[PDB]
């Protein structure tokens, strides 16, 4: 049994898994709110007579 | 320090590993450590008695 496979096969065995367990999950959502910016009212025409 | 007394600092002697970022264990780190540094430990000694 060559042993210089093995020293290989377990080398890159752990590369692999080191490689897997720095691999982070972090997300930046933003919220799905409005601004709302500033308004007035508008005055219809109408009549008077008295 | 004085008389009598003798300090043996210790000082670092294989600086690799890398920290584990999933956080769920402290072995895997230790696991990582001590394979790295005994893959590089046996490549000096293949085939050599002392």
């Amino acid at each position: 049994p060559n042993d210089e496979a093995t020293i290989k096969a377990l080398d890159n065995v752990i590369k692999q898994i080191e490689a897997l367990s720095v691999i982070v999950n972090r997300s930046e959502k933003a919220d799905d709110a409005q601004i709302l910016g500033p308004n007035t009212y508008k005055q219809l025409l109408e009549h008077l007579f008295s | 320090p004085e008389e009598n007394v003798y300090i043996l600092l210790p000082i670092q002697a294989y600086t690799g590993g890398v920290i584990d970022r999933r956080d769920a264990s402290f072995s895997n780190f230790a696991y990582s450590i001590a394979s790295k540094l005994m893959m590089e430990l046996s490549a000096a000694t293949h085939n050599k008695i002392f």
